[PDB]
């Protein structure tokens, strides 16, 4: 039942393997190396099977299910790795669970990887029967203010030199693409054996290749950072996702912003969070993005919102990116005439 | 459907086209709702469907009345949106008129009923132009729109057009004082909101729209003196958005009316809040507000899957906005 | 009122109208079947608003008349679950059929006889009757013309005309004309209708051939077939069939003969290098010669040469492969005479043997 | 078998088509001479004749006495065409045949010679719905067909159409028709019919058929079905809801003169006899538009509102004539937004107190 | 070029080298068949980049050398449209091949012959004539134990292990290897090359039966198969198939021997009485007993007791039915020893007479 | 598929594709490759009216010639020549007329 992290998971399999092991997370870097890094260890151990299942309706187990219960002709102490859905289990999937759960054999280890399950889905019959002998490995994607620290612990762990400046450059170049950013420090290692990676010499070797989501973008316009918004916002376009899911996450924030505004007047902002229900650590961003900008703006914003929609799904043009850069510099503590966006 | 009493005087008019076998094969009844034009073509079809008609009643017992009281006439093919939707596709228009294009089973005549030829799609109308200009012998169309001219240019042109004129306004208020136990007041109220059509009226009241309503005029009352029509929203966020846009309108439209002089007012069951909301807005800031409300109610009407809280809210910021002194007031202008 | 019956006799009317049965009737009750009892007779009738197929049985022990529905998904997996040869035991008390399977009794939902959508009186304009080698050797010679879906609704049909002693069949798709006539040995008065593709394919698929003759009423609307215990009756949509003489080559002076299975077999052997869409072929007919070729988008070239009996002009006629190999085969005859005026013109097929039946085929032009 | 006057009436030769002079002298010119198109484009507002001309010019081209500019109307193939019976002529709808197999079974049949006549003409109707991919498939087609086929296209707005559809097919822009020849038709129609009529009943009809014949028989026919089959001037006015009185000037009057009671007043009392709010924005619009003109030119008044005559003179001698365009854009403002309106009557009403808020 | 052949004799070689090659190909010209005649002989080789089938037919008319690449379908479609008895005479002019037969004449497209995949000029490590009985015997035998779909593509196929005057091929999918050996007769270098699932498949479907000595050319990469006029070429599966050597256990001491009909049908009784799927069946042996037990929880324990011959320790094994039912079927024969060392161990089982091939499973754990 | 197999007797097997940019991405991509490395006896002549809609990847891949909308005068010419050669009478003003009916495009 314990709750560890890669960078310290080496030494808990060099103590002792455990019989159940299960990566939750986000991050494709973390999971990636602390799966390696467990099949290694057993390999070590002595295990030479390493057979690998997607979890899915369509898939069968009648194969999982004679192979868990089946050793190997020309080895032993088989490995089997799970790789659950992106939405989560189902009820369907927590009986096969349960099921592995029942006649699972010590000599099998077991491994698990996909996204960070939900609160409702952490409880259940099969992680309750596993948490005696569960070692789960958190496997989240460092935020903006811990990638830092995180990358400079990464190239020291490789015996590079970073600068407060390449550190910055390289957190722009891959914020939330950590396994690309581990990729461009194996190549500057590579390209400059000396180990010491000065400002022009990670610039001259590196590319914006970060990746986001909406809500990075709804934060980022809530900190006001024009220089990030318009990042977020190109790497969104060059991704291909559509502007409707972006209009939609903008216009939640915009409405309750606007409501909380209103209703400020005479009314404390802890009664209103506490109501509200909102995520306790938003409760200092939303007061901060509320006591960064007057009720002459979060109308001209909604407006802009509005003749955004109808631009996108009346006239059906392309020109949406610019409209939602427009009201993401809006937002910020701009000026914005609003003249040239028709506000 | 209803058969009400004022469908009386057009059918027996209608059918006595028929009657002398001069009936127009395309028919398009301009009607509001609530006035009961589905009664009047259903009584039409019955009566083109009888085998052994009498006078203008279908006898009701030949095998034509048979098959239309158990609704599976052989003929009868009938045009309407999916129950999950609320547009009709040009393949249904397709298959229907594949239907039409061959001969009776009965042998006697061929109906066709659009349910709201509003929501037939720009190609479905354009597909069911051929067969609206030469229909086969013995085919009759019975179409139905509020408003026809929103609907295509050619398809009415094709259409006979008959108007089902509303009843009287004392007859309809007596018709719905006795079906509904409610002050007369709130029966005129209803009518000249229902633009003076029955049923509507009473579907109004069937329903919970009439507390909506009160709910709405309440929240308009208190945000009049106060200025904080924001809180509207709370009372106009719904399913419904277009008829509260439509109360909150004709509301405006009776405040502009008193501010001119006049006897009536379509809310008559509100003096009060009447008379409140013209002393406490100019009359340009009242064209303004009402301007601004019709058009978002257009809006949100013809657009599809529009965000209903989003519009809302920017009308109500938007209206806000006005009230402030030295605002230019938007005008219309095509 | 009891109703015994044999599962093995019961078996093949059930089959035949749950055919054109589907799953999702979209009606409540337009799946379901009506069966119907007069003197000692019952009559199982099924209809799909197009369309209505009755089987009429008789029967030895009493009974009384009457008339009921019963739906037919229920009653077919009835009798699927009793024991093959049993016997079927239905009684009409109240609202609800019972239905006595050995020592079990099941009730069944029953619905209203007058609601089902059926003829309660016909009339004919045209009767007749006549051997189902007939039918069937017409609708041979004719169906494989039939158009499939064509905006010109006309033409998507089958024209049965009456005149006198001869009975026609024509059909058509705007590229291929197939016409087949012969006497029936009684007069009939000069009328002409048009039977859908549905109402033909049903004929086919419901004839059999046999030596039973079926009887034929053509009225103002619909046309009604009997044959043995089986009736059929579908409507007609009189779309005013293009007249057939006219599409007819006006005198064509160039006649030229050829053995049907030579033709064949020349045609299959061009048509596998020619273009797989168009499915277009070119024909020199000289003095005792055909010159058939093809070819491709990719440039393929087949030639092949027929010797046959001609004594006109050189000339070269596009056609369709497809359209004429499906003449052929609906001709099985042992000569086939080609009659034809220019390249631009339409050419026409028929026997030595017997003029009986004649196909036009419409030439390409490019 | 009964048939409404649209389809008793349909032109069946080149002279019994009324007005389009131009288009129809071009084909007859050009059938004379030989100087055919494959491409005829017919571009107009509905009820002016296109599937009309169309078919002239395809009986004409598949007249067995040769192409002849006016065909006799009775040979096979003309009484075929006629009755939309000839299988040459192939009536396609545009909007029905939108998918792939469709055009690509419309493009791959035409090499196949015509069964019966000289041409295997194609007629689309309301070429505008078809797909974009349907026009770039049908461009070759359009640009050298065999000289077998020609296509001709009917539809209502031609700009929607590819700037290559419109650059290959030969354009004809049919005029709507003018009042004067509705009117000349209709009374040639009801004459030959054997019924009744009146001019004041033909002039009302003419005028609301807003310039297409197809709607002008179809109001004819209404009115007779309603007019005991009598085309009289007081069942056509009950029918279209026209005022003919001086309801309309009294209440423009009202509404230059403010007094806001009055102009509801009025329009409680019209709604009340159930009168066409078109119509009343239409009379006023007609009002202004004759006040503006004898501002301008005093002779420019005719006799007819005679017993109106001084009244509306004291307008043209009271109201300025910028006042008069701002009640006159006013009332187009409400026409363009009456049927979008809520009801009609909230419509007129809005449009009525907006122009009362404009004042010297 | 130019040569003369007769369609009966090309019928065949043509079906079998378009066989394997259908639908699209990764190159256009791996969908042409490469046809070369030179010194008496036409070969038609139909490859297929991992696959190469070659036809060789004997030319006894005045032909000329060349070769060329001509699309399979098409060439095959004009040959058995052809009349039957039909003799074609092909020819080369220009870059098309004109093809007479009689009086029909065909012209095709044909591609350079440079541009074909040209067969590399590897010499062959280990070549060694083969009768055609030994290699079905091997194939029979160690095809049934080898992997369909597993992630380890190097057990899909089977490794085939030449040293000295022995070949000897196993196959495997995790769980069971079986090992068919048979003496060649002359002595070879050792070499171990792992044959492919569909490589297999093609070669037992070119053995005929016939008295033509098959000969087998083992390569770096290629295995070529000879079998009279015909060749198979087919690249090895790469990677390396695991050491059977350390599979098979030492001594297992423990033995059993009983009937092998007596086996057959106890587990197809036990498998037709428990067609349930998972739940491997539980046999307890003891002296002079065998209990079968399905480890359905759920259904019903459908005991089967037979009387064996054996006389040992007695202990409960849960086997899967359907691999015991499979291994026992490879091996047709009336008595059958299985030997054991302890409960956990790899069970070897093999035929009481003969003791060349080997089938050691090992046990599902329960 | 069929661009490798050799001209039947031209000297190259070229290809005319009209409105060229109504080809979806999956098929401008798939011509990629045959466009940079075409058989030497094969030759692409893309024409479209709008090739802004093209990739850029297939911009690159072929030498683009834009063709500039007619002169009036040109038309005007071209219209003269014609009727001439045809032996039709006209008028000066008829054809200013034309040509500025006809904008640019000589086909109108
Ligand atoms: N120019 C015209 N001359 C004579 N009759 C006309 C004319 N235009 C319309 N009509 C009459 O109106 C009927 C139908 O109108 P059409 O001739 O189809 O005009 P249309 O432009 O084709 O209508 P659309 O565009 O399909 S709605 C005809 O049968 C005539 O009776
Ligand atoms: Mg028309
Ligand atoms: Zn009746
Ligand atoms: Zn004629």
């Amino acid at each position: 039942m314990i709750r560890l992290y890669p960078e310290q998971l080496r030494a808990q399999l060099n103590e002792g393997l455990r019989a159940a092991y299960l990566l939750l997370g986000n991050d494709p870097l973390l999971l990636q190396e602390s799966q390696d890094a467990v099949r290694q260890v057993a390999a070590a151990q002595g295990f030479e099977e390493h057979h690998t299942f997607s979890i899915d309706p369509n898939t069968d187990w009648n194969a999982i299910f004679s192979l868990c219960q089946a050793m190997s002709l020309f080895a032993s102490r088989q490995t089997l790795l799970l790789l659950l859905p992106e939405n989560g289990p189902n009820a369907a999937i927590n009986e096969q669970l349960l099921t592995l759960t029942g006649l699972l054999h010590d000599d099998l280890l077991l491994i698990v990887r996909g996204n960070k399950l939900s609160k409702a889905q952490e409880n259940a019959a099969w992680f309750t029967a596993l948490a005696n002998r569960s070692v789960q490995v958190t496997c989240q994607t460092p935020e903006q203010a811990q990638l830092p620290r995180w990358v400079a612990a990464r190239a020291k762990q490789l015996n590079l030199e970073l600068d407060d400046a390449a550190n910055q450059v390289l957190c722009y170049c891959y914020e939330g693409n950590l396994l690309a950013l581990a990729q461009a420090l194996e190549r500057l290692s590579l390209l400059w054996p000396d180990g010491k990676l000065t400002l022009p010499r990670v610039e001259q070797a590196v590319n914006d290749a970060a990746h986001f989501t909406p809500f990075h973008w709804v934060d980022a316009l809530l900190m006001g950072k024009s220089k990030r918004a318009l990042h977020i916002l190109q790497q969104l376009r060059l991704e291909g996702s559509e502007p409707v899911i972006l209009l939609r996450t903008l216009q939640r924030e915009l409405l309750l912003l606007v409501n909380l505004k209103r209703q400020s007047a005479h009314t404390p902002l802890r009664a209103l969070f506490d109501k509200h229900r909102v995520w306790q650590n938003r409760r200092g961003m939303m007061g901060e993005a509320l006591n960064r900008l007057s009720q002459t703006q979060l109308r001209q914003a909604v407006q802009l919102l509005t003749r955004t929609e109808l631009t996108l799904k009346q006239d059906y043009g392309q020109s949406v990116w610019a409209e939602l850069e427009g009201l993401s510099l809006l937002l910020c503590h701009k000026p914005l005439a609003d003249v040239f966006i028709d506000g | 459907m209803r058969w009400y009493p004022w469908l009386r005087p057009d059918f027996e008019k209608l059918v006595a086209s028929y009657q002398a076998g001069r009936g127009h094969h395309a028919l398009l009844i301009q009607a509001l709702p609530g006035m009961g034009d589905d009664a009047l073509i259903y009584a039409l079809s019955r009566y083109l469907l009888c085998q052994q008609p009498q006078g203008h009643k279908s006898c009701g017992h030949c095998r034509g009345c048979q098959l239309m009281q158990a609704g599976t006439h052989p003929d009868y093919y009938t045009l309407a949106p999916e129950k999950g939707k609320n547009t009709l596709g040009v393949d249904a228009v397709r298959e229907v008129t594949e239907k039409l294009n061959e001969h009776a089973r009965l042998g006697g005549a061929k109906v066709v009923w659009v349910t709201d030829a509003a929501l037939l799609t720009d190609a479905a109308a354009n597909a069911l132009l051929k067969t609206l200009e030469e229909p086969p012998a013995e085919t009759w169309f019975f179409l139905a729109t509020r408003e026809p001219e929103r609907l295509l240019a050619t398809l009415r042109s094709r259409c006979r057009l008959h108007y089902l004129a509303p009843p009287p306004e004392q007859y309809a208020v007596t018709w719905l004082s006795r079906e509904v136990t409610m002050s007369q007041d709130a029966l005129l109220a209803a009518l000249r909101l229902s633009a003076g059509s029955p049923g509507a009226a009473l579907a109004l009241f069937q329903g919970d729209n009439w507390q909506a309503r009160e709910t709405l005029c309440q929240a308009l009352a208190y945000s009049v003196p106060s200025g904080d029509w924001y809180s509207l929203l709370a009372a106009l966020n719904h399913e419904q958005a277009p008829a509260r846009l439509h109360w909150l309108a004709t509301l405006l439209m009776d405040a502009l009316k008193r501010h001119h002089g006049a006897a009536q007012v379509t809310n008559v069951d509100v003096p009060g809040l009447v008379a409140e909301l013209a002393n406490h807005l100019s009359p340009s800031r009242l064209q303004a507000i009402l301007g601004d409300v019709c058009h978002i109610r257009e809006q949100l009407m013809s657009v599809t899957g529009i965000n209903r809280e989003l519009l809302i809210t920017d009308l109500l910021l938007r209206i806000e906005h006005y009230l402030q002194p030295g605002v230019v007031l938007p005008v219309p202008h095509l | 009122m009891k109703f015994t019956v044999e599962r093995e006799h019961l078996l093949k009317p059930l089959q035949q109208v749950s055919g054109p049965l589907g799953g999702r009737p979209t009606l409540p009750i337009l799946g379901n079947l009506l069966l119907q009892v007069a003197d000692g007779t019952l009559s199982l009738t099924g209809t799909d608003l197009e369309m209505e197929m009755v089987a009429r049985v008789a029967l030895v022990q009493p009974h009384e008349p009457g008339a009921t529905t019963v739906p037919a998904r229920k009653f077919f997996d009835i009798c699927r679950g009793l024991p093959e040869g049993a016997e079927i035991a239905v009684q009409l008390e109240g609202e609800r059929m019972l239905v006595r399977s050995g020592r079990s009794r099941f009730s069944l939902s029953t619905l209203p006889a007058a609601d089902f959508p059926n003829l309660d009186d016909w009339q004919s304009e045209v009767e007749f009757t006549l051997p189902q080698a007939t039918m069937k050797r017409l609708i041979e010679a004719t169906q494989f013309s039939m158009a499939h879906q064509d905006v010109r609704y006309y033409l998507n049909g089958m024209l049965f005309e009456t005149e006198g002693e001869e009975l026609r069949t024509v059909a058509t798709d705007g590229h291929r004309l197939a016409v087949c006539s012969m006497p029936i040995g009684q007069s009939l008065p000069s009328h002409s209708v048009i039977v859908p593709r549905k109402g033909v394919i049903e004929l086919m698929r419901m004839l059999d051939g046999g030596d039973n003759p079926l009887r034929v009423q053509i009225g103002s609307n619909n046309i009604r077939a009997h044959v043995g215990d089986f009736i059929f009756t579908s409507k007609l949509v009189d779309g005013r069939f293009p007249d057939y003489r006219r599409v007819l080559p006006k005198n064509p002076d160039k006649h030229l003969e050829a053995g049907c299975d030579l033709l064949k077999q020349a045609f299959a052997r061009a048509a596998i290098l020619s273009n797989e869409k168009f499915r277009g072929v070119r024909l020199y007919v000289s003095e005792n010669q055909l010159k058939i070729t093809a070819n491709n988008p990719e440039q393929e070239e087949a030639e092949e040469i027929l010797d046959v009996t001609y004594s006109g002009a050189e000339m070269e006629i596009g056609f369709n492969v497809s359209y004429v190999l499906d003449v052929l085969n609906a001709l099985k005859c042992e000569n086939v005479r080609m009659m034809l005026t220019d390249s631009v013109s339409s050419v026409q097929i028929e026997d030595a043997a017997s003029q009986s039946a004649a196909y036009v085929v419409m030439p390409m032009r490019l | 078998s009964y048939q409404v006057l649209a389809r008793k009436w349909r032109p069946q030769t080149f002279a019994d088509v009324v007005g389009q002079e131009h288009v129809l002298t071009a084909l007859a010119n050009g059938l004379s001479l030989g100087r055919i198109h494959h491409a005829y484009l017919f571009s107009g507002t509905r009820g002016v004749g296109k599937t009309s001309i169309a078919r002239l010019l395809a009986k004409g081209l598949n007249c067995e006495t040769g192409i002849t500019a006016t065909p006799c109307g009775v040979c096979d193939n003309c009484r075929e065409i006629e009755q939309g019976r000839f299988v040459d002529l192939i009536e396609i709808d545009a909007a029905s045949r939108t998918k792939v197999e469709d055009t690509r079974d419309l493009l791959d049949n035409v090499q196949y010679a015509p069964a019966r006549g000289r041409f295997k003409v194609y007629l689309i109707d309301e070429v505008h719905m078809l797909s974009r991919h349907s026009f770039n498939a049908l461009l070759k087609t359009l640009e050298e067909p065999p000289e077998h086929v020609k296509f001709l296209l009917a539809t209502t707005d031609p700009q929607k159409l590819p700037v290559t559809i419109l650059s290959r097919c030969l354009q004809f822009h049919l005029k709507a028709l003018d009042v004067e020849q509705i009117r000349h038709q209709l009374e040639h129609i009801l004459n030959e019919e054997h019924i009744a009529h009146e001019p004041r009943a033909l002039q009302l009809l003419a005028r609301a058929a807003e310039g297409s014949l197809r709607d002008a028989l179809s109001l004819t026919d209404q009115a007779i079905a309603s007019g005991d089959g009598q085309v009289s001037t007081q069942a056509v006015s009950a029918m279209l809801g026209t005022l003919d009185d001086d309801q309309a000037l009294s209440l423009v009057e009202a509404m230059v003169e403010a007094n806001g009671e009055r102009v509801m007043a009025l329009i409680n009392e019209a709604a009340a006899r159930g009168i066409e709010w078109e119509a009343l924005l239409v009379e006023m619009l007609g009002l202004l538009h004759r006040i503006a003109m004898v501002q301008l030119s005093p002779a420019a008044l005719g006799n007819d509102m005679a017993a109106i005559e001084l009244r509306m003179r004291e307008l043209a001698r009271t109201i300025p004539p910028t006042d008069i365009q701002l009640y006159y854009q006013t009332l187009l403002i409400g026409r363009k937004e009456l049927p979008y309106a809520p009801d009609r009557r909230m419509g007129v009403e809005m449009t009525l107190l907006r122009a009362l808020a404009f004042h010297p």
